[PDB]
């Protein structure tokens, strides 16, 4: 509810008891009073927005694809009566996970991006800003389609200008966001070539360096090979 | 199948 | 605007939010239904089971989880005012769910078969309440959930036959009400046994259609018979 | 093990 006369300590303990009760919607909600503290995060509490916020809007696009597939299926059909229903609802889940994604991307406008420290942490909130304008994208429909998917490239672009610069070829951040880029070329900006370039390129480079910490080793080796798996996807 | 992009860790 | 939609597109809605996996949309859908006023089919009472029961399923899961980390940490306040608000909202869902049954399903007619159903129901929501409660309002509950499940048990043993899967639902959920809420292991595996022994004795004319549920139950029966014996 | 109640059809 009112969240801004909390503790801070306060809400983080309460987003990690709403993870181990697989509540992610009120976890979400812990982490927004969190970050409206207006304290920088650490490295587990930027974890624990992301579980929040991906699961919930993993649930969205997971229900909103559902109901897409339905509503195309039955407009094909193209019997003169049914429709209306599964376009309507598909709708309202619509303008529910728009609804989460504009709160993420305020969160990170208003509070998070400007005010990170170090080049880590600005990489890993571009990330998140280029992913939750991909999943406007997902949904979106010709004009706004058009700006939705430049402002998605913009972020994106920018963490890459400052990855490359800054970090590792190694570093999870640096791999996860170039993973969640060539996805964003293959998927949703029509531009294959780039994709399996991105990844071919992300994957041989990481590959190279792989004989240099354990403690990042499975999170890095893991994204790996989902490169490996999209280029064998793609190819 | 589609794209897999970057999981929870 | 539930009731600005017109019933069947309501149904329709809560097959799809079925589909989608959206079980609060498809609760709400679903109670709008009922609110036309007119029976629900099997199908239906089907959609309305299903939905809230995935609701406060995981309503129940969450605070069994919570509930185990504030008994573990008593061996800050955090934990206990989490906790309270999952409980609240778990209570609001069983309550929104029994005033149906009381404004809408539960009648004196209608076929054997839905007046059982609903009790059951009842006795079911009843028992959630009781799984969260403590002190005299817990007794009160008990009390109401007892006297749903006996009514239905009445009902069900008059009119119904021993393999019907909604009297066997209703006799394994009862079973379970002993167990575990009331404090009557004995009454709880006696209930289990005879119930599990007459459904087995007239299964040869169980309709085929029932088959796979009825035996399903019959499992259940087995298997909390083994857990507690 | 917690007891089984009657399953979602
Ligand atoms: C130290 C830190 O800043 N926090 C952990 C982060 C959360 C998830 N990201 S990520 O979204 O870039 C990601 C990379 C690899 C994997 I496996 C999953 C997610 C990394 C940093
Ligand atoms: C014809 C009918 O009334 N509808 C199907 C019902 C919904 C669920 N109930 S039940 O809760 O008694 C139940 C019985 C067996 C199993 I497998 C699951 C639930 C049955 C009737
Ligand atoms: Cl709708
Ligand atoms: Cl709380
Ligand atoms: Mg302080
Ligand atoms: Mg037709
Ligand atoms: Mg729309
Ligand atoms: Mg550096
Ligand atoms: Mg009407
Ligand atoms: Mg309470
Ligand atoms: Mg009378």
């Amino acid at each position: 509810g009112a969240m801004g006369s909390m503790e801070r300590a306060s809400l983080i303990q309460k987003a990690k008891l709403a993870e181990q009760a697989e509540r992610y919607e009120d976890m979400a909600a812990f982490m927004k009073g969190a970050v409206e503290k207006g304290e920088e995060l650490s490295c587990e509490e930027r974890n624990l927005l992301s579980v929040a916020y991906k699961n919930v809007v993993g649930g969205q696009r997971a229900a909103w694809r559902v109901l897409s597939s339905i509503e195309q299926k039955s407009n094909e059909e193209g019997s003169e009566e049914k429709g209306p229903e599964v376009r309507e609802y598909r709708e309202k889940v619509e303008t529910e996970l728009q609804g989460v994604c504009d709160t993420v991307l305020g969160l990170l406008d208003s509070h998070l991006i400007k005010e990170a420290g170090d080049a880590e942490s600005r990489v890993f909130y571009l990330k998140m800003k280029g992913d939750y304008y991909r999943y406007l994208a997902e949904v979106a429909t010709g004009d706004d389609k058009k700006r939705i998917i430049d402002s998605a490239r913009s972020a994106y672009q920018e963490a890459m200008d400052i990855s490359k610069k800054e970090m590792p070829p190694t570093n999870p951040i640096r791999l996860g966001l170039a993973l969640n880029f060539s996805v964003f070329h293959y998927e949703i900006a029509n531009s294959p070539e780039e994709a399996i370039s991105l990844a071919k390129t992300t994957f041989d480079e990481a590959m190279a360096d792989l004989h240099t910490s354990e403690d990042s080793y499975k999170d890095s080796t893991l994204i790996m090979q989902l490169l490996r798996d999209n280029l064998t996807l793609w190819t | 199948d589609r794209s897999s992009s970057a999981p929870n860790v």
